[PDB]
């Protein structure tokens, strides 16, 4: 509540030696300050002398102890290279940028009047700003609010005035309307146009949407997927007159994809999200009712749409259970392969009528999630060599309705070709070693022997696999192969040297590098990761990582840096889960695999975050197989299993109370007729029956 | 709530007290078993509760010692456990020498 | 004043003026009124309807939020009063 | 002073490192002093590794007589009622 320091923006010099002292802080430099409980847009450049003891000090000191030795790293030393002046400085330049974006905003909150010590009352906007969460929007006056972002205020009042809430939705719960094929692209379609295989997706989930039947999408991975729904949940909206609160539950990783993917294909429904811990519990709330407390269940309804985090479905399944919903949405929807699950039975308690999945996921892996999925979208509903066409017959003719099946042959006649090459690699020196004495304990009890019971297993039919093309990944390997007792050089080539793939990688990188394709490296295990961190830069090439470790907003920020136009780095390493989690990459052609991933498809995947509808450069991949090992079996079993894939009465007195006093505030109100409706001013009537009403009143009047 | 003084230092004990969660983790605890009884013998295998029921015996075998060696403390004019108060107790008992 | 102003001032509500014509001097009002604020305040009806005047006091646009009291005049009826006034004035009502 | 391939991985679940220390107080508390000294809870989980080998020492002897991998959780009963800690709940 008091005045104090929060955080350092910014750092300059005051005023016109060796290494600078606090006091030369205090008497040569002034910095930039954001104040305690207000926004980024107060700061002031103020010393110590010139506020004195206030509350909190910690920060400034510390940071001016950063300052003061980055001094000594900058200008004041001769063992400084060329590239730590580029990182030093450059620190300056993004920690300024993470601190720009505070100042535009983004939303605007809620609107109060409250009063000042003069005597008057001043209108204030609750402002939320840019890639921030609903956490730390403070009030501010208007007077300066459309002086800046006038925008954002004219979408405030819009939102406010566009009557359109669930209130007002359509009695189709007994039965339906009939509905229409569409062959036009719908007046509600901004984003642009889309083709000739999103709009007919769109018209069988719409229209098996009539029925009261749920369906599932399984099309290719990118196949427009997300604009099928978003156009879907569009045309549910302004066809069958359904303000029902949709719920929709994608994963984090993929949602800001989802939002601009809907408030750029949609203008007119807002879309408010559910992503915040504690404090944004209560703004969610803040925003989710009206009026405060509600008798029975009489919220006013202020949103339709929501996007959900994994998490967050089940630390409050509570609240949405009690709500009632009829549609669902939910992302990469092969979650539910077990009928075990958590969410399993976590999604089936919330009041639902119709739900919709929306995956890949191949449905002959096991036969459990086949029916864990037909159990699911419709609970209670459901081999031999001669009765297989027997099994078919029923199979083929039950399980296609809720299901798609549709191939690429569409919008990649444009995008350049997809290619995968494997690569047989045998046994190295140190290799063998490690290959032949693990699988017994001679000389994996001698080095490391504490830890051999405990990997003991673990190293043969879940690691060999993993262990067999690298032995690096425990201790008693780094020294192994290296032969001398810093060297820079040697480290290098010692590193490379010892792995049939190292080799491999270095050589092909080096020859589509001088050519010029951009690279992927998908690796199993987090580590492998950091040892080529290690060795990349070591060789000068610019990357970033791309692991299970990483905040929403980190992880977002390098996404794109890579698909702008001008980005250096064709080496960019990703994750088989962490790295399929979700996503796209348009600018990268080549994807190379260390390993397969335990399993036939999570590479499939794996190369669909490359091979996308937009990639213009045909496409590259390599499989690094190793030979006369047991990555061998399982790429075998791998093939096993992925064999097959397949007139409201009459107005009364009150009403006629209601449209007396609308007249003498509004004059003519025959062309504001829904509007007052959607709002407490009027019942649901027809459109002529209160508009005769109108014009006979006057008649009287006159 | 009073003042300050001493003023959680017995809260948390009432607590703890009516509440009958394990004091020490789960995670740590069942890593530090497999590891030693590695050296007493080759391939070992472990029954989800055989660990549960340890860390039941332990925790339970630690708070009672430090049931008593509060007691010592006391007789002391302290109301501080020490790195002996532990020994005596044990001592005493017989384990320790 | 729905016709007037969409036929000469459509694209830029505010830029609406008085000229000329001249409705009663309102001396000894609480604060500085002079023929501009007339000019905001018709907008602002025009704006948000008759008989809504927080709406109208608060709007970033009109710029009248610290002229209005809703001992300090003019308050609500005193607007109400305001505008019957200009209105048919500019007609020629009172005729 | 090199990048040089670096790669970090030390241990801290099983290893007495990794083990949280208030997992400790928590248990000191229960008992009720109002004081913990530096040198005390370390001896303390020494003698917890006393009382945790001689245990297990046994518990391997009785897997192992019956030429069984999977070991028992009774088989920790008897160890503890070999010692007089015999535990009420389980494993009649
Ligand atoms: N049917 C479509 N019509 C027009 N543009 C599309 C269509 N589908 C996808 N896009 C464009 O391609 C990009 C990614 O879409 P998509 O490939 O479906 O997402 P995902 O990576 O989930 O597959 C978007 O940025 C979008 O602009
Ligand atoms: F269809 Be996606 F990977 F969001």
């Amino acid at each position: 509540d008091f005045h104090g320091i929060d955080i350092v923006i910014n750092h300059r010099l005051k005023t016109s030696k060796t290494v600078p002292d606090l006091n030369n802080c205090k008497e040569n430099y002034e910095f930039l300050i954001k104040w305690t409980d207000e926004s980024h847009l107060h700061n002031t450049w103020e010393t110590y002398e010139s506020i004195g003891q206030v509350r909190g000090l910690k920060r400034l000191d510390n940071y001016c102890k950063q300052f003061i030795i980055e001094d000594q790293q900058v200008r004041l030393d001769p063992y400084v290279t060329a590239e730590d002046i580029e990182i030093m400085d450059m620190e300056r330049e993004r920690r300024l940028d993470e601190f720009e974006e505070f100042h535009v905003p983004e939303r605007i909150i809620d609107s109060q009047r409250a009063s000042l010590e003069d005597g008057t009352s001043q209108l204030q906007y609750l402002v939320k700003w840019r890639r921030l969460n609903y956490d730390e929007a403070t009030w501010e006056n208007a007077t300066d609010i459309v002086k800046l972002a006038p925008e954002q205020v004219k979408h405030f009042q819009n939102r406010e005035n566009s009557k359109i809430l669930p209130q007002y939705s359509s009695n189709y719960t007994s039965q339906r309307p009939r509905f229409e094929k569409l062959s036009v692209q719908p007046p509600f379609i901004k984003g642009g146009e889309l083709r000739d295989f999103q709009l007919t997706g769109i018209n069988w989930m719409a229209f098996l949407w009539s029925k009261g039947d749920n369906g599932i999408l399984a099309d290719e991975m990118g196949l427009g997927k997300t604009v099928q729904t978003v156009a879907f949940i569009s045309w549910l909206i302004f066809a069958r007159r359904q303000n029902g609160p949709h719920i929709i539950v994608v994963p984090l990783s993929t949602m800001p994809a989802w939002l601009d993917t809907f408030e750029k294909w949609a203008p007119d429904l807002n879309c408010i999200c559910y992503m915040g811990n504690q404090k944004s519990r209560d703004t969610i709330r803040e925003y989710e009712f009206y009026t405060n407390p509600r008798a029975k269940g009489k919220k006013t309804m202020k949103f339709n749409v929501l996007l959900t985090t994994y998490e967050y479905i089940l630390k409050d399944r509570a609240e949405l259970g009690s709500i009632k919903w009829q549609f669902m949405a939910v992302d990469e929807a092969h979650r539910l392969k077990n009928a075990e699950s958590s969410l399993y039975e976590s999604l089936n308690s919330f009041k639902v009528a119709n739900r919709m999945l929306i995956t890949g996921t191949p449905l002959q892996n096991n036969i459990k999630e086949l029916a864990a999925l037909v159990n699911f979208l419709m609970p209670g509903r459901f081999n031999q060599d001669e009765e297989q066409e027997e099994y078919i017959h029923d199979l083929h003719r039950r399980i296609q309705p809720f299901i798609l099946r549709r191939l690429k042959k569409d919008v990649e006649k444009s995008l350049p070709s997809k290619t995968e090459r494997i690569l047989r690699v045998e046994l190295s020196d140190v290799q063998t070693e490690y290959y032949k004495n693990i699988l017994t304990k001679n000389y994996s009890a001698l080095t490391a022997g504490a830890k051999g019971g405990h990997f003991s297993l673990l190293n043969i039919m879940n690691e060999l696999k993993k262990a067999s093309n690298h032995p690096y990944l425990f201790d008693n390997a780094e020294e192994r192969v290296l032969q001398k007792f810093m060297t820079r050089e040697n480290v290098l080539r010692g590193l490379i040297m010892s792995s049939g793939k190292m080799v491999l990688l270095d050589q092909l990188l080096t020859r589509l590098k001088k050519d010029g394709h951009r690279v992927l490296i998908f690796s199993q295990m987090v580590r492998m990761l950091d040892i080529l961190g290690d060795y990349l830069s070591i060789k000068g090439i610019n990357f970033q990582r791309l692991d299970g470790t990483v905040p929403s907003a980190q992880r977002r920020i390098s996404i794109d840096h890579f698909n702008s136009p001008d980005s250096n780095d064709f080496v960019f390493l990703l994750s088989t889960r962490a790295g399929g989690l979700g996503i796209n990459l348009m600018t990268a052609d080549t994807v190379v695999i260390f390993d397969s991933d335990w399993n036939p498809q999570a590479d499939l995947q794996a190369m669909a975050r490359a091979h996308r509808i937009g990639q213009k450069n045909h496409v590259m991949v390599y499989r690094l197989v190793s030979k006369d090992t047991v990555e061998e079996e399982v790429l075998e079993r791998a093939r096993k299993k992925m064999i097959l894939e397949y007139d409201m009465d009459s107005i009364g007195e009150s009403e006629v109370r209601a449209l007396y006093k609308a007249i003498l505030k509004f004059g003519n109100l025959k062309e504001i007729l829904d509007e007052l409706i959607a709002d407490g001013t009027l019942p649901v009537k027809s459109f002529e029956k209160y508009g005769e009403t109108y014009d006979e009143m006057m008649e009287a009047a006159k | 709530h009073r003042y300050r003084p001493g003023t959680v230092a017995l809260r948390e004990i009432r607590r703890y007290q009516k509440s009958t969660e394990l004091l020490i983790r789960k995670l740590p605890f069942q890593r530090l078993v497999r590891e030693i009884a590695q050296d007493f013998k080759t391939d070992l295998r472990f029954q989800s509760s055989a660990v549960m029921a340890l860390q039941e015996a332990s925790e339970a075998y630690l708070v009672g010692l430090f049931e008593d060696t509060n007691l010592c403390g006391i007789h002391a004019k302290r109301v501080t456990i020490m790195p002996k108060d532990i020994q005596l107790a044990r001592r005493i008992r017989g384990e320790r020498a | 004043l729905k016709n007037l102003i969409n036929s000469n001032y459509k694209d830029d509500p505010l830029k609406f003026s008085l000229g000329n014509n001249t409705p009663k001097p309102v001396q000894n009002w609480s604060s500085n009124w002079t023929k501009e604020e007339d000019e905001k305040l018709l907008i602002g009806v025009f704006k948000y309807g008759y008989g809504s005047w927080t709406q109208i006091r608060d709007d970033p646009f009109l710029g009248i939020t610290d002229k209005i009291f809703l001992k300090k005049v003019p308050g609500a009826i005193h607007l109400g009063r305001r505008v019957d006034y200009l209105l048919s004035f500019l007609r020629g009502g009172l005729n | 002073g090199k990048g040089g391939a670096k790669r970090h991985r030390k241990v801290l679940r099983d290893n007495i490192q990794g083990i949280t220390k208030p997992a400790i107080r928590r248990l000191a508390r229960r008992g009720g002093v109002k004081r913990i000294s530096g040198l005390i809870y370390e001896e303390t989980r020494g003698v917890l590794k006393v009382f945790l080998e001689n245990v297990i020492r046994d518990a391997v002897t009785y897997t192992e007589h019956a030429k069984r991998k999977t070991v028992t959780a009774m088989d920790v009963v008897y160890a503890l009622k070999r010692q007089g800690r015999t535990l009420y709940g389980f494993g009649g």
